[PDB]
RNA sequence: GGAUCUCUACUUUGAAAAAAUUAGAGUGUUCAAGGCAGGGCCCCCCAUUGAAUACCCCAGCUAGGAAUAAUGGAAUAGGACCCC
């Protein structure tokens, strides 16, 4: 469809702008069979560096790796619809708080490792940059407590995501607040 | 020398492949891989002439900040070098011991030859270990023409050349000698020096009188 | 078998830098060992270090400035209170002017200096000077 | 070192050595201290400037004292890469 | 180095850093479980089928095409053996062993060797009961055990 | 060797030391496609085979289990992937 | 006894505890060891005359912290929430 969010809430101005885009897209194009399956959780338009901005399209993590499949064809085709903005696919995950000894509970369920927040740091890491593929991580623990993770993408796609690493840090700087420079070492 | 005017230009190039200075042995230091270009079919290991000429400007940048130049000390044990560091020594104004290096120069104070530099420069850190551990008594550094199996000891300046063999040997006393001189008041580095690097080439006596 | 894997951490950085060596590299990764170098970091001992992450335990990769002494850890890890922590400062810092002991308490791993501030005892991790 | 008022009271500070920053003792006779002379950038003559460097008797003995005043010169611009 | 026996040689794999499929392997998760149940069936332990479709297949990793183990998917579906394939092959050894020396009798060596088997047994059967992978009862005779293989 | 880089390598020391001792271990091993001289079907081959590797449906070997890496048969082409 | 998840042992507080002894506050037995008394003003008054305080392992009790070290939770699921 176009969205569909988990609880009674419905989307803004914005959110169901990008929706009536990818409903119009499947109408004239041949995502016609796969976009009626997949739908969209949430899109939210932050700004990066400088003059521009990106929007971020979070999409159900069942139907993620669905959406992997035709995110080279969506990230092209949306991007004519608005010119200056990039766009990212990143799932909608939730990190569960780590069971303390004063939050009053009866039968939490072992907070499996999949929520937690390292995992899903990490989750959101590998499908903001799903055209290439983290071949290494490393971490610039600095002078001070602030640390600097550099991710090492591939050699190959560098032609399509040379230019959308500046974006990648602005979004995982909004979404989880953290340091990351991208580099393509061979 | 990192600038334009310090950069070997066509003829020193040609007067190292002409001696062998690249040669290096067969044998390889671990202190020496990183002069080392690429070892041959051969065995042979040869030396990089760019690293050569960094070290040797490097050499004559420590050689001209001794303001007394008196205080460098010149020492070749062997043959091949007598005569080398000879001329080396009136061609700047150092001083030499083209001999054998009497054990307690620099350390023995009452010894009637006794002499004290500020800079030691020898020509084979192995043949002139003795120089090189009596200077280590006493505060003396040291600049050596180090070839590939050739021990750093107690070397602060390692020229990586061919200091085995009578033209390599010579020719690189004779490139001291000019870059010294050249870093001084004394050539104006446009026209080529007047004095010939073969006379700084050690000669057999079977060979003098002909 | 590899026990105490922040004793393996010390020890290389304590050999290394006797060496010499301006870089050296950690085997195994352990939040413990990040949270001690950060200490030390932080009162001018050891550089930046880039924590190397592959798809295991991890290594760290650390500089080195030549000002540490040695470093070492307390193998059996004794319970330090606010009353005993006087007489560890004795016989594992050279000096009352400088030297410091972490130790790991309920606020975090920390210095002995800290502790005493936030009034707050645990366990002895190590010491550096 | 200071006495809490602004009174420094060591009789001497020794020179830590430029290559691992090791405090060159007063006996020790093995110690260095070069100096490399600056060159002028159109002529490369020597005009009155140099570089001091100082290398302890442990890293000169060990070997590594060439390579210390190699990485040290680079440091400073004098060899080149 | 080894439990019983001394060499500290580190010959292992290397997995790689990639926890990724890669792009030429087209074979998706519900084609790689058909051939591990027709290679199950066949008698093949879960270290010999992931050879197979190694060497054969080009499926790297049976962990990454699917989201779980070759022993849980035989678990799964129910064609994992009753007792696992690394205390299987230690007993199968001791058996075999101790067929050994009751025909040869002055053979210390082999009496030695089926000390160090059955010590193995023993320790990695114990784990298994902790795991309750196995019967609190489970215990290994020496007499009874040429049945299980 | 006292002041080494140890974070940023040259690639000849990372593919000359062992798998094991790397910075970042990595296989030294790989896939290849195996074409048969006969027959025109490409079947991904691992390096190191370990198993006598035959063409599905037909007769010919396309590799030997050795030591180390697969001895394939003569006229048995083959390139890597990555 | 490897690494790994928000970046009951340990630890801190309180309660409770025979004094004497020890440490220690006050106080010129002529000083001191000690004592617990005694000082100041012209029939009293002032210094609430004083006769403090600390320590009292471990265990038990209580209230915080959650790093470190153990430990449990859903896998032949009806497991957690609803539905009702």
């Amino acid at each position: 469809a176009k969205i569909v969010k988990p609880n009674g809430e419905k989307p803004d101005e914005f959110e169901s702008g990008i929706s009536q885009a990818l409903l119009e897209l499947e109408m004239n194009s041949d995502l016609k069979a796969q976009l009626r399956e997949l739908h969209i959780t949430a899109a939210k338009e932050i700004e990066v560096g400088g003059s521009r901005k990106a929007i971020i399209i979070f999409v159900p993590v069942p139907q993620l790796k669905s959406f992997q499949k035709i995110q080279v064809r969506l990230v092209r085709e949306l991007e004519k619809k608005f010119s200056g903005k990039h766009v990212v696919f990143i799932a909608q995950r939730r990190i569960l708080p780590k069971p303390t000894r004063k939050s009053r509970t009866k039968n939490k369920q072992k907070r499996p490792r999949s929520r937690t927040l390292t995992n899903v740091h990490d989750a959101i890491l590998e499908d903001l940059v799903f055209p290439s593929e983290i071949v290494g991580k490393r971490i610039r623990v600095k002078l001070d407590s602030s640390r600097l993770i550099k991710v090492h993408l591939d050699k190959a796609q560098q032609n399509n995501v040379e230019h959308k690493v500046e974006t990648f840090a602005g979004v995982y700087k909004k979404l989880t607040g953290k340091d990351v420079i991208f580099e393509f070492p061979e | 020398g990192g600038l334009d005017v310090l950069q070997m230009k066509e003829e020193d190039v040609l007067k190292f492949l002409a001696a062998g200075t690249h040669l290096g042995g067969t044998n390889l230091d671990f202190q020496m891989e990183q002069y080392v270009y690429k070892r041959k079919s051969d065995g042979v290991y040869i030396i990089n002439l760019k690293k050569t000429w960094e070290k040797l400007l490097l050499a004559a940048r420590a050689i001209v900040a001794i303001e007394n130049p008196a205080d460098v000390c010149v020492i070749s044990s062997r043959n091949t070098g007598q005569r080398a560091v000879l001329k080396f020594a009136s061609a700047t104004g150092s001083t030499t011991f083209a001999g054998r290096f009497t054990p307690g120069t620099f350390t023995n104070q009452i010894q009637a030859a006794f002499r004290e530099p500020r800079l030691l420069i020898v020509t084979d850190p192995r043949a002139d270990h003795q120089p090189l551990t009596e200077a280590s008594y006493v505060n003396i550094p040291t600049i050596a023409l180090c070839n590939t199996d050739s021990p750093l000891r107690y070397v602060d300046i390692a020229i990586p050349c061919n200091n085995k063999g009578p033209h390599s040997v010579g020719l690189m006393w004779w490139m001291l000698a000019r870059e010294v001189l050249r870093m001084r008041g004394t050539i104006s580095r446009e026209h080529p020096w007047e004095v010939m690097p073969d006379l700084y080439f050690y000669r057999d006596p079977e060979e003098i009188e002909k | 078998v590899r026990m105490n894997v922040l004793a393996d951490a010390l020890k290389s950085i304590n050999n290394a830098e006797k060496r010499g060596k301006r870089q050296v590299l950690l085997r195994p990764c352990s939040k413990v060992i990040v949270r001690f170098l950060t200490v030390m970091m932080k009162h001018g001992y050891i550089g930046e270090f880039e924590i190397i992450d592959d798809h295991r335990a991890g290594k760290i990769v650390v500089n080195l400035t030549g000002r540490l002494n040695k470093c070492g850890v307390i193998s059996p890890r004794f319970d330090v209170q606010l009353k005993d922590l006087e007489k560890w400062q004795n016989n594992l810092l050279p000096s009352r002017q400088f030297g410091f002991i972490v130790l790991t308490t309920s606020a975090g791993i920390m210095d002995h200096e800290e502790a005493r501030r936030k009034h707050t005892g645990g366990k002895i991790l190590g010491f550096f000077f | 070192m200071q006495n809490d008022a602004g009174e420094f009271v060591d009789l001497y500070v020794p020179r830590k050595c430029s290559a691992s920053n090791r405090i060159i003792g007063a006996k020790d006779h093995a110690s260095i201290q070069i100096n490399i002379a600056e060159v002028d950038r159109v002529t490369g003559r020597f005009n009155g400037q140099f570089k001091t460097y100082a290398i302890c008797g442990a890293i000169r003995r060990m070997g590594e004292a060439d390579d210390s005043l190699l990485r040290l010169a680079k440091t400073d611009s004098i060899v080149a890469k | 180095g080894r439990m019983h026996a001394p060499g500290k040689g580190l010959s292992q794999s290397a997995l790689p850093y990639r926890r990724s499929v890669p792009t030429w392997l087209k074979l998706t998760s519900d084609d790689v479980k058909e051939q591990i149940f027709k290679l199950a069936k066949k008698g093949l332990t879960p270290s010999q089928i992931g050879v197979i479709l190694r060497d054969s297949h080009g499926v790297a990793q049976v962990r990454f095409v699917t989201g779980n183990k070759i022993l849980r998917i035989l678990k799964s579906k129910g064609l994992a053996p009753d007792l696992p394939e690394d205390l299987y092959h230690l007993i199968k050894k001791a058996v075999a062993v101790r067929k050994h020396l009751e025909r040869n009798r002055k053979d210390k060596d082999a009496k030695f060797r089926l000390i160090l088997v059955e010590s193995r047994i023993h320790r990695l059967a114990r784990y298994y009961k902790t795991r309750r992978v196995l019967a609190p009862n489970w215990k290994y005779e020496s007499s009874t055990a040429s049945a299980l293989v | 060797p006292l002041a080494k880089d140890l974070l940023h390598p040259t690639p000849e020391e990372e593919r000359r030391r062992h798998k094991k001792k790397r910075l970042v271990q990595s296989p030294n091993s790989y896939f290849m496609d195996v074409k048969c001289p006969g027959c025109y079907k490409i079947t991904t081959v691992f390096s190191h085979a370990q198993t006598v590797v035959l063409c599905v449906g037909c007769s010919t070997v396309l590799c030997q289990p050795t030591g180390g890496k697969a001895r394939l048969t003569e006229g048995c082409s083959f390139r890597r992937k990555q």
